[PDB]
RNA sequence: GCUUGAGUCUCGUAGAGGGGGGUAGAAUUCCAGGUGUAGCGGUGAAAUGCGUAGAGAUCUGGAGGAAUACCGGUGGCGAAGGCGGCCCCCUGGACGAAGACUGACGCUCAGGUGCGAAAGCGUGGGGAGCAAACAGGAUUAGAUACCCUGGUAGUCCACGCCGUAAACGAUGUCGACUUGGAGGUUGUGCCCUUGAGGCGUGGCUUCCGGAGCUAACGCGUUAAGUCGACCGCCUGGGGAGUA
RNA sequence: AGGAGGUAAAAAUGUGAAAA
């Protein structure tokens, strides 16, 4: 939001643009809100993160190590 | 006669002749046996963002004992003075007598 | 992650600003569970807490003016 | 309140009344009661200026006074009291020197109230006191333009006018009509809305309401004759003529505002 | 032209176009040009390197104006967003500080339907 | 909302004291008057259905009650409806 | 008659639960002005549109309507619909502790009554953004659609009707019995809190699965398991949830 | 391990025949 990084940055060196929003209020409020479809998508997408999760606890098993 | 907590902002000017009017609304709780608890009085602190001007508004803190009617007429007085901006309340939840800064 | 009021009873309030820091960043966004490790029941009870500095002048809403 | 009748007979179907049970019902007060002759919509001439007038019942002047000279003396709401003349309801007020004297009805009043007129009152609907001495974003009725004339502004029924701004000497009003007109500080007005919002509910029902309220039939137009009227004329109704007024003025989008002295007060026009 | 070493220049980037305009520290505008005014146009208008075209464009006739440090105000996202104030570098001046101002609704608003 | 002060005296007014809380005669008291007390909360807001519902909660108990103090006692019933004022 | 069923009272907890009244900031649109020039916005590629009056861009101030960023969490409350910036008033119901008492007042239900997303309709206001119908330009073979520029109803508030949804955990309501693991959430027992602990206890909620069950899928102690009670409902696909 | 900015303008139909 407000940068200096006076001197050494020579560019932008904002890792914190990429950690405030980056496109978080931005991209997602351009258009199609859909006002019930966040609800069920994001459920599913969490219930993709049980699946992310159902990898780890049969994970480091085996593995042809 | 339930606590509450009147914690508003005075505007620059009557800042400087702001307790006067603290003089006058503790004046109104004696009356009605406003059981005191607070005072913290910040003095003229400096806000963080522009409140339609200028900044650096006057904090006065009440932390004070009043029934609904008495509240009702407290903060309702607040409303029609240019210098005492924002004023608000809370709930009792037995505050305590401590905290000021 | 470390201790709370789970043991150490505390009254919660908005005047200790530094204690609000640590959940708030410098956008002046309320920082998730995720990252407080606290229970809701102390995040919303400082939620409140949040918009008490914000509303009073304490706080930014935004934190560019 | 706003009551519809039964359709018992054609002409008492579409009638809604709108009773208000707190006006006093009794004869008004003899001092306060001039005569007011009708005029039948004629002049010194004795030539009709404005047209469908004349007729209805009988009416005696309530004698009002919204001038609201008296300063500091608090006002005793007698009762609430009907006006054949006003659209709003007037209400017979006494101030504590022992003066009885009829005010128009804010919409917040109430039967032995107390009111106030001048600079030091309060902020309760009845009082009236300069703008400068008023908060701004308030909402106020009956306001004068000149400080003293007594009041033009916001007196119908159900009415009231937002005050806007407070640059120096000038306070610039929201009319009712849309418009944003700057007019003198030192100007007073009388707090609140408007009593008797409700007018605008009722419905004559039949032609005779119209006929006992004092206004005459209007005829169409269309009717007349080529030698009375810019439109008649015609076998099928034809019309193929733009809309004039009889005296062949272009109604229909015609801004024949031409006042120029009073212009420089005018911020927005009415859209 | 009143000849003051300061200036502000606002970026405009948007997902079809990409303006700037360098103005004062009070906001008052001196010269603008934009990613069209370079030739681009339509896709190309809106390409990381057009913004950069634009940069070399505002730097162009500022300096009658005797600006040396600016300060970037930059509004909004697109396809340069980040590369257009490196032209502003690559033009060479005293970038003192650069303020991000971002659209922030809390909902007021109710935004399109479109892009099926 | 019931205050416990009100409902403290009321059911030793009507019972045998505050210690005799579960009997009939005693609810039929207490839900009496939190059935009264609401009635202007019901008088304003008029659209307050989630708590009229907790209103209509209590009538519908109280029809069993009066229904099972005929049941159990005849003329205490009786005693307690010229006492209450209601059934219509 | 008694009391574990059920219920009242006692001290606490939680919460977008409901209604009314205020109130703040950001964004948006409009308006006046300073400035400042030929492009601006848009797309898959454009064009319509807007602009040399001087737009867009940008700064200054004012004005309104609408919704509450982050917080926010297979988090919570409510019968369901559904409900979230903040503060105050009024107010419903649920859960936990162990006591005092009432003494089966119990469960459910045809008919009946009430509630009931959105859209739509009636009266009166509001009206920023968005946007059916619609208008123009495009895509196309044609586009009456998808695409973009605008744009009315409506969406917003009050009082009313309407009473229908994939109103759906697609699974009725109530009570009892019947291996566990893994987490979140809220009271609380108890011990050495002697460390973000240890061993329990109930309410709610999430996932994987044992016997059993099933056409299979899968449910699986909030079971589609083992039983009892009452209620509603189905009899091939249409025709038709129409006459 | 853990999280995300970016990556499909257009393109219709095959109707009628038999499987130990």
């Amino acid at each position: 939001i407000k940068v200096r990084e006076n001197e050494p940055f020579d560019v932008a060196l904002r890792r914190f643009k990429r950690s405030c929003e980056k496109a978080g209020v931005l991209a997602e409020v351009r258009r199609r809100e859909f006002y019930e479809k966040p609800t069920t998508e994001r459920k599913r997408a969490k219930a993709s993160a049980v699946k992310r999760h159902a990898k780890k606890l049969a994970r480091e098993n085996a593995r042809r190590t | 006669m339930r606590h509450y907590e009147i914690v508003f902002m005075v505007h620059p000017d009557q800042s400087e002749q702001v307790p006067g009017m603290i003089e006058r609304y503790t004046a109104a709780i004696t009356g009605a046996e406003g059981k005191i608890h607070r005072l913290e009085d910040w003095g003229r602190r400096q806000l963080a963002y522009p409140i339609n001007k200028l900044h650096k508004a006057h904090y006065v803190l009440m932390n004070v004992e009043a029934p609904q009617e008495v509240i009702d007429e407290l903060e309702t007085t607040f409303r029609f003075n240019d210098a005492v901006i924002r004023s608000m309340v809370m709930r009792t939840k037995h505050a305590v007598t401590e905290a000021s800064p | 992650f470390c201790r709370f009021t789970a043991e150490g009873v505390q009254e919660i309030d908005y005047k200790d600003i530094a204690t609000l820091k640590n959940y708030i960043t410098e956008s002046g966004k309320i920082v998730p569970s995720r990252i407080t490790g606290t229970r809701a029941k102390y995040q919303r009870q400082l939620a409140r807490a949040i918009k008490r500095a914000r509303y009073l002048s304490l706080l930014p809403y935004t934190d560019r003016h | 309140a706003v009551v519809k009748c039964k359709p018992t007979s054609p002409g008492r179907r579409h009638v809604v009344k709108v009773v208000n049970p707190e006006l006093h019902k009794g004869k008004p007060f003899a001092p306060l009661l001039e005569k007011n002759s009708k005029s039948g919509g004629r002049n010194n001439n004795g030539r009709i200026t404005t047209r469908h007038i004349g007729g209805g019942h009988k009416q005696a002047y309530r004698i009002v006074d919204f001038k609201r000279n008296k300063d500091g003396i608090p006002a005793v709401v007698e009762r609430l009291e009907y006006d054949p003349n006003r659209s709003a309801n007037i209400a017979l007020v006494l101030y504590k020197d022992g003066e009885r004297r009829y005010i128009l009805a804010p919409k917040g009043l109430k039967a032995g109230d107390q009111i106030q007129s001048g600079v030091d009152a309060a902020i309760k609907p009845g009082n009236t006191l300069p703008m400068r001495n008023i908060p701004v974003g308030s909402t106020v009725h009956n306001v004068e333009m000149k400080p003293g004339k007594g009041g033009q502004l916001a007196r119908s029924a159900g009415t009231y006018v937002q005050i806007v701004a407070r640059d120096g000497a000038y306070v610039t009003l929201r009319l009712r009509s849309g418009e944003m007109r700057k007019v003198e500080a030192d100007c007073r007005a009388t707090l609140g809305e408007v009593g008797n919002a409700e007018h605008m509910l009722r419905v004559l029902g039949k032609a005779g309401a119209a006929r006992w309220r004092g206004v005459r039939p209007t005829v169409r137009g269309t009717a007349m004759n080529p030698v009375d009227h810019p439109h008649g004329g015609g076998e099928g109704r034809n019309f193929g003529k733009h809309p004039v007024t009889p005296w062949g003025v272009q109604t229909k989008g015609k801004k024949t505002r031409s006042n120029k002295r009073t212009d420089k007060f005018i911020v927005r026009r009415r859209s | 032209r009143k000849q003051v070493s300061d200036g502000v220049a606002h970026i405009h980037a948007s997902f079809n176009n990409t303006i700037v305009t360098i103005t004062d520290r009070q906001g008052n505008a001196l010269g603008w040009a934009t990613a069209g005014g370079s030739g681009f146009r339509g896709s190309r208008k809106s390409t990381p390197f057009a913004a950069q075209v634009a940069a070399e464009r505002c730097a162009d006739a500022v300096k009658e104006y005797g600006i040396k440090n600016l300060e970037v105000m930059v509004k909004g996202p697109g396809p340069g967003r980040e590369s257009t104030i490196r032209a502003l570098n690559a033009a060479g001046f005293r970038i003192t500080n650069i303020t991000d101002v971002t659209p922030i609704p809390h909902n007021g608003c109710r935004p399109p339907k479109k892009r099926r | 909302s019931l205050s416990t002060e009100a409902t403290a005296k009321i059911v030793s007014e009507f019972g045998r004291d505050a210690n005799d809380t579960g009997s009939t005669e005693v609810q039929v008291a207490l839900l009496t008057a939190q059935i009264n007390h609401l009635q202007g909360h019901f008088a304003e807001h008029k659209k307050d259905h989630h708590s009229r519902r907790g209103l209509l909660r209590m009538v519908s108990q109280r029809r069993k009650l009066l229904d099972y103090l005929k049941r159990k006692d005849v003329a205490r019933y009786t005693q307690l409806i010229e006492r209450l004022g209601l059934r219509r």
